[PDB]
């Protein structure tokens, strides 16, 4: 996952 | 019923948020594992797998099946105090719970501060760009 | 602010109830000692020194200066779980606090049940007395 | 003290  | 603002500290409340989470059994990032790691499901049209830590308010998306929620939480928000909580909720002392709740509140202020800064800078860039064009004119 | 229904577990909230308590420094039953033992000041015109345990709801009056509140609480309500609490509030676990709160709730039901029984029996005696007089007639 |  990655930062929004 | 515990006071509604304290419900997010309960793993089962957190699990309940994942109504339409797409990663189920067979995946690392199941709702149980996501809730264990501190995440609530906050979907949008734009981002249906958007998840937020209830405690540090880090927002993560673009989940893959092999993503370990704890590891992702650590990678993206290494300072989140929730990650250092080794006890179950019921085993926390009141003093410990209150301290965690003050730290969560500081975190929420910090998140809002951060979102306000980001919004302002978006505007400041556009403004700066415009004035840069004028300065470039004779 | 902790939820208003949980305030009575805080000794300082309990101490605050003793606005006009007559036994101060020099006495065994000072407001600090009364609050330590679990009492709230519930005065009436009829009973200005009326005090109630917040936890088992035992009501005691007729205090003398040499009365030790703990000893009085033990003598009059030996089964009150609050008397077995050795920790400070902040040191209680959440699980422990919740269990204490369920036990307090059982105690409040028990007190109401007791007051209802007493009221009914007051009436039943008067009724029984009246019918006893009629039965005594030819 | 005594019970009320
Ligand atoms: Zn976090
Ligand atoms: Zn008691």
């Amino acid at each position: 996952a990655r930062t929004k | 019923t515990l006071p509604p603002a304290w419900q997010p500290f309960l793993k089962d409340h957190r699990i309940s948020t994942f109504k339409n989470w797409p990663f189920l059994e067979g995946c690392a990032c199941t709702p149980e594992r996501m809730a264990e790691a501190g995440f609530i499901h906050c979907p949008t049209e734009n981002e249906p797998d958007l998840a937020q830590c209830f405690f540090c308010f880090k927002e993560l998306e673009g989940w893959e099946p092999d993503d370990d929620p704890i590891e992702e939480h650590k990678k993206h928000s290494s300072g989140c105090a929730f990650l250092s909580v080794k006890k179950q909720f019921e085993e926390l002392t009141l003093g410990e719970f209150l301290k965690l709740d003050r730290e969560r509140a500081k975190n929420k202020i910090a998140k809002e501060t951060n979102n306000k800064k980001k919004e302002f800078e978006e505007t400041a860039k556009k403004v700066r760009r415009a004035i840069e064009q004028l300065a470039a004119m004779d």
